[PDB]
Formats: C-alpha cells, structure tokens, sequence
C-alpha cells in the first residue's frame, strides 16, 4: 500500500499553514498597558547654579 | 583681608626659632588689628554686604574689634605661665588661640544662622583642650564637663530649629535675603520653636538658672589669666540673640516674660552672693553674671533703645572684666594663691598696679561717659517704658554694683601683709602694659562711641 512511511531519523520541526482560523496573533491574558510609559525628558543640564547644601 | 592673614599666624610660630616665638606671635597680630578698624566701620544707611556668603560684613556689631583687641592680649599675660615647661607645648597653646581667633571672626562677619552654627559650637573645642590643661588646682574635669554638658545640651536643639525654618520659609542664609518671614501665629506647638532658639543663648549669657557653667570655668583657671579673657569672649559670642529675636521671631514676646523676669532675679541673688566670697577670681565670676544679665534684658524688650545698651554692654564688659581677671593673674603670679584675704596690700607694695586697680574697679560702676554709662543707663531708661515697677529692683541692683567694686578693694586696701613675704618686683613692663591696653581704648570711647553702639544709631 501507499501506507508506508518512514521516519528515518526526526522531524525537526516542520512548519504548515492553511486553514489558519481568525489568524490570533493578540489575546493572552493582559487588558490594559497600565499607566503607559513614565514621562522622561531629555535635553542635558548645563551647569546648575547653586548648591543646595548651606555651604557654596 | 581679614581671614588668611590670621590663618598665616599657624605657620609663623612653628617656622620660628625656639629663642623667639612670642615676639613673632604678639607683634604680626597688632597690625592685622590695626587693619580690622581701617575697612569694617564703613557702612551707608543699612550696611551693605562684603563679599560671597562665607564671611559677611557687619551691620550692628563693633565687637569683631574688641575679639581682634584681645588677638594680641590673650598672649601678654600668658608669658609667665608656659615658661617652664617644653618648647613644643609653647607652640601649641599660642596655636588653640589662633584657631579661637580664627573661629571667632568667623562668628561675627558672617551674615547667616545655618553655617553660623557650626561656627558657634566650634569655639568650645579649642576652649576645651585650653581649660582640661595646665590648671593648677584640681577639679579642671569637673569644669570642662560641665564647660560643655550646659553649652551642648542647649545649644543642639539649634539643629531641630533653624532647619525646620529653612524647610518651611525659604532659606535663613544671608540674613538680608531674611524679610520672608511671617509672624508665629502663637500657639503650643510653636513653644518648643522659640525655645530651641532661645535655650542656645540662655547658656552662653548667663542668667538665674543654669548659670553655674560660667563660675566653673573662672574659678577654676585655665592658664594664668589670658585664657579666661577668651571666656569672656564666650560670653559676647553668643551675639545671635540680637538676630534671631528681630527677624525670627517678631510678634512672639508672650514667652519672653517668663524669662526676663528670671533674669531679673538674676541681678538681687547673683550679686548677693558676690560679696561674703572667698576667692578673688570668684568675685568676678559672678559679677561678670549680672553685668550680661542686664543685655538679656534689653534683647527681649525689642525696643529701638534698648539694643543701643545692649551692643554697649557687649563691648563695655568685654574690656572690663578681663581687665579685672588681668589684675586677678597680677596676684596669682605673686601670691600663688586666689584667696582675697591672703593675698591683702596695695599702694605699699604695688604703687603703680593700685591705680590701674581703682580704674578697672570704677567702670563697672556708672563714671563719666567711657562705655558703662552708655551700656547700663540705656537698659535701665528702657525698662520703664516696658514697666514702671522695674527701676525698684534696677535700682538695688545699682547700689550693690559698687558692692563688687569697693569690696575688692578694700579687701586688698589694708597695708599689712605680714604673712606674705613675696612680690618683691611690683610688675613687669609688659603686667603694667596690659593694664594699660584695656582702659585706653574705653578712654578713647569718651570722644566719639558711634563705633560702640550701632543699630540703626
């Protein structure tokens, strides 16, 4: 028969797509990013003048 | 122009020869004095600041003079202690007044509360290590505990105060930036805010109760007699209340009642005292409690005209009292001993050092116009538009003035001095130059005390 087939040695990980099924690609458990990013700001200080200690 | 040159004195007497040393030390701080009058008495209608705040200018204070007056003074009297001993402990006692004059210009120039601080504490270490040695009764550790254990224990609430001010209202700093500030609404939380302020300088000027860190340190002497003048700049160090009271605290006066009225008793029970004592540094010990009992007055009036007295006294008894220890060193010297009625005879053996004894005597009761009149008089014409009851128990206070005076006089007045078989060279050029260096510069106050008195004047 057309049956026989052998595996010989591994399957290595094949790869096949086709009926695919609404894609899915984002679900997992989470809902909301919470709070997003912190605001950071970038721009260099100079110099600052003035310590804060009592001593300048 | 007033720091540095006084850091260079350090160098100077560790670089010298042994032979030398006190010509060095003595004659390169009279000139740096001579300087101090030449730039610091300048100043418009309000005294503009010196320089970047690490030392400031002076605004109501002609006593940086008097500390850069004794910068010389404390090192004359001092010449007959120390001779005895090493040539390298020489050395180092000129080098703790250096560091004393060092911290103590710093204390005064400097137009800030929060740097002020760690120069107002940082007078008692040298004084310290000058008091614990080369005292020649016992006891110098009952004395230099106590030195520090009044002194600390009241002065480190100063910590809890003045940053809590600095957090709230701005920054204290310059003192002329100081015009935030708003008056204390009065109530029991802010009681413990002034008193941390106030306990500090409750200390150093000395009043009725918790006063006996002063005898403590006269009496039981530190070298000679030189050393105890810095504890009487100890005394005028704690200038900070003509400060704090003005600009930290204006509308609270409710709280300074309870503490006029304990150093007004401060002035009947002190100088009660100060009369059947044994030794003679003692009777100026407590005298010298009385006579800055009478500016604590004065501060907490915060009237126009009591600060006048105030900044006079801070100068009138800072030349006064250590011209009286001077003359008390004078017979330590001889005598060997601080007892009054041992040590007993002027005029007939001292004919000279009798004069200057009268003279030192006299201004600490109200003369002619030296310093006294215009430190003691003004408090007294201000304590009446406080209240009328005051001037009847000002008023004894200035019968047993005389009572200091007349009783160290008399007591060594008596022509006897049978026991005593020593003194026989009267004074030195320089015991008689000493004497000298403190009444004529209160002498040359007759002319013109502008330079004595000056707030807002």
């Amino acid at each position: 028969k057309x049956x026989x087939x052998x595996x010989x040695x591994x399957x290595x990980x094949x790869x096949x797509x086709x009926x695919x099924x609404x894609x899915x690609x984002x679900x997992x458990x989470x809902x909301x990013x919470x709070x997003x990013x912190x605001x950071x700001x970038x721009x260099x200080x100079x110099x600052x003048x003035x310590x804060x200690x009592x001593x300048x | 122009k007033y720091i540095i040159p006084t850091i260079m004195l350090m160098p100077l007497t560790w670089l010298s020869k042994n032979n030398m040393i006190w010509v060095n030390s003595t004659a390169h701080s009279l000139l740096i004095s001579f300087t101090s009058l030449l730039l610091m008495n300048q100043f418009g209608d309000n005294s503009l600041n010196f320089s970047l705040l690490f030392f400031s200018d002076s605004l109501s204070t002609p006593l940086l003079i008097l500390t850069m007056w004794l910068l010389p003074l404390m090192l004359m009297a001092s010449q007959h202690h120390l001779s005895k001993e090493n040539l390298t402990r020489k050395k180092l006692f000129i080098t703790m007044l250096i560091s004393l004059q060092l911290f103590l210009i710093m204390t005064f120039t400097a137009m800030e509360l929060i740097l002020f601080y760690i120069l107002f504490e940082a007078t008692l270490v040298p004084t310290l290590i000058i008091i614990t040695r080369w005292g020649n009764q016992t006891e110098r550790l009952n004395a230099g505990l106590y030195f520090l254990f009044y002194t600390l224990a009241g002065s480190l609430p100063l910590l809890v105060a003045l940053i809590y001010i600095q957090n709230t209202v701005g920054s204290l700093n310059f003192l002329m930036l100081q015009y935030w500030v708003q008056p204390v609404h009065n109530s029991w939380s802010n009681v413990f805010m002034w008193l941390a302020c106030m306990m500090a300088f409750m200390v150093k000027m000395p009043l009725y109760g918790l006063h006996l860190w002063l005898p403590k340190a006269h009496v039981e002497a530190p070298i000679a007699g030189s050393m105890v003048l810095a504890a009487v700049l100890l005394k005028l160090g704690g200038y900070g209340m003509l400060r704090i009271t003005l600009i930290l605290n204006p509308m609270t006066d409710f709280m300074a009642y309870p503490f006029i009225m304990l150093s007004l008793w401060g002035m009947i029970m002190t100088s009660s005292i100060c009369l059947r004592q044994t030794d003679l540094k003692s009777l100026i010990a407590y005298s010298s409690v009385s006579h800055m009992a009478l500016v604590i007055v004065a501060i907490l009036i915060q009237t126009p005209w009591s600060y006048m007295g105030a900044t006079a006294l801070m100068i009138a008894h800072g030349l006064t009292s250590s011209m009286l220890f001077c003359l008390a060193n004078s017979n330590y010297e001889r005598i060997h001993s601080r007892t009054m009625i041992l040590a007993r005879g002027l005029q007939t053996l001292l004919p000279l050092m009798a004069t200057w004894w009268l003279l030192a005597s006299l201004t600490n009761l109200a003369l002619p116009p030296t310093i006294n009149l215009i430190g003691e008089l003004f408090v007294v014409m201000s304590t009446f538009s406080w209240s009328n009851i005051t001037i009847i128990l000002m008023g004894v206070n200035m019968v047993i003035t005389a009572l200091y005076s007349l009783y160290m006089l008399i007591m060594t007045q008596r022509g006897k001095y049978t026991y005593h078989i020593n003194n026989i060279s009267p004074s030195f050029t320089r015991e008689n130059a000493l004497m000298s260096l403190h009444i004529l510069p209160l002498l040359l106050l007759t002319l013109n005390p502008k330079i004595i008195l000056g707030p807002l004047y």
